[PDB]
């Protein structure tokens, strides 16, 4: 098996910058006078898309900003000038030996300028309140960087081990992120309290912001 | 134009069998080698199988040999993959791919997910996420849908029948302790249309034949 090791694993660059991803094969990918190295682009919820094949040939339909080179055991993929839509995981693929193989992939994040999250909070809806379970959702919409912090507070009581987070994939239009924090409490706990607060700390906020609501 | 429709994915018990198919279209199917590639949730891409133009030859890595069978029906322009003795390690997103003479897979299927688990199918519950009146981001109101407790993946959440795509965010689903998934879908709208217009979120969980149309409003 020909092992393909891509480098770097993660890349964070601002639009307009030049990106270079490398791939090193354990054994030559060269045969019959050609390097059988392909490069694929995979975006969230989509299939890998062919960018370059046979090492240096641009796939028709693909913007000229993409190009590849190399031969033998060393290959390189280049994006001369990043656009916010280039956010994706890139894979090098080998078509020369027994079992075809893909590199481990390089995650490319598009560096965007600091963007502060717009905080929202949602109390558990009447329906779910009948199910004997309460879910409080705090929304962090359109921010960057991705690193953020969300503490829950129930009547000034700092929660712990009872909330789950889910962050969206970077937007391909404006490169921001959105995050969701859900607090799951029993119907009893929620009713025996009143102040539900969501404190968010982020680089775009000069001071942590808190969003809250009183039940009912 | 050239397109590959995949189907047959879903939930299946460990040790079970499942068949994926890929209906080719827009090109001389019998003139190409076909591939099945898979992606374990969150991991990378792995080759699963290859078959020649007329089905004469086929290849599989040792981890699939004897368990999976790739085949094709050139008269129906369809590619198949019969799986057997499935295990958790086999759960993943499966793709079909066409292979050019220049050694490059240029067209791929959208993909079909295969979850290998003994756990049972559970339809999701949809609770609204209306905008509180105390919440006022100036001219924008955020409201969404909460799809809780369902299995397996995935779930499809749209708004006003796909008519409302702008500004929508459907977060990736998280697994809860119980053993079920949960995800939220929110959309930001101009607070001047909150009462003005009607907002409905269309949820579809194909593995349980559930299609809910919960309506939200503060």
């Amino acid at each position: 098996e020909i092992v393909l090791t891509q480098s770097p694993a993660t890349l964070s660059l601002s639009p307009g910058e030049r990106a270079t991803i490398s791939c090193r094969a354990s054994e030559s990918v060269d045969s019959y006078g050609h390097s059988f190295m392909q490069w694929y682009q995979q975006k969230p919820g989509q299939a890998p898309r062919l960018l370059i094949y046979r090492a240096s040939n641009l796939e028709p339909g693909i913007p000229a900003r993409f190009s590849g080179s190399g031969s033998g055991t060393d290959f390189t993929l280049t994006i001369s000038s990043l656009e916010p839509e280039d956010f994706a995981v890139y894979y090098c693929q080998q078509s020369n030996e027994a079992p075809f193989t893909f590199g481990q992939g390089t995650k490319v994040e598009i560096k965007r300028t600091v963007a502060a999250p717009s905080v929202f909070i949602f109390p558990p809806s009447d329906e779910q309140l009948k199910s004997g379970t309460a879910s409080v959702v705090c929304l962090l919409n359109n921010f960057y960087p991705r690193e953020a912090k969300v503490q829950w507070k129930v009547d000034n009581a700092l929660q712990s081990g009872n909330s789950q987070e889910s962050v969206t994939e970077q937007d391909s239009k404006d490169s921001t992120y959105s995050l969701s924090s859900t607090l799951t409490l029993s119907k009893a706990d929620y009713e025996k309290h009143k102040v539900y607060a969501c404190e968010v700390t982020h680089q775009g906020l000069s001071s942590p912001v808190t969003k809250s609501f009183n039940r009912g | 134009q050239v397109q590959l429709q995949e189907s047959g994915g879903g939930l299946v018990q460990p040790g079970g069998s499942l068949r994926l198919s890929c209906a080719a279209s827009g090109f001389t199917f019998s003139d190409y080698y076909m591939y099945w590639v898979r992606q374990a949730p969150g991991k990378g891409l792995e080759w699963v199988a290859t078959i020649s133009d007329g089905g004469s030859y086929t290849y599989y890595p040792d981890s699939v040999k004897g368990r999976f069978t790739i085949s094709r029906d050139n008269s129906k322009n369809t590619l198949y993959l019969q799986m057997n003795s499935l295990r958790a390690e086999d759960t993943a997103m499966y793709y079909c791919s066409r292979y050019r003479y220049d050694d490059a897979m240029d067209y791929w299927g959208q993909g079909t997910l295969v979850t290998v688990s003994s756990a049972s199918t559970k339809g999701p519950s949809v609770f609204p996420l209306a905008p509180s009146s105390k919440s006022t981001s100036g001219g924008t109101a955020a409201l969404g849908c909460l799809v809780k407790d369902y299995f397996p993946e995935p779930v499809t959440v749209s708004w006003n029948s796909g008519a409302l795509t702008s500004g929508v965010h459907t977060f990736p689903a998280v697994l809860q302790s119980s053993g079920l998934y949960s995800l939220s879908s929110v959309v930001t709208v101009p607070s001047s249309s909150l009462g003005t217009q009607t907002y409905i979120c269309n949820v579809n969980h194909k593995p349980s034949n559930t299609k809910v149309d919960k309506k939200v409003e503060p």
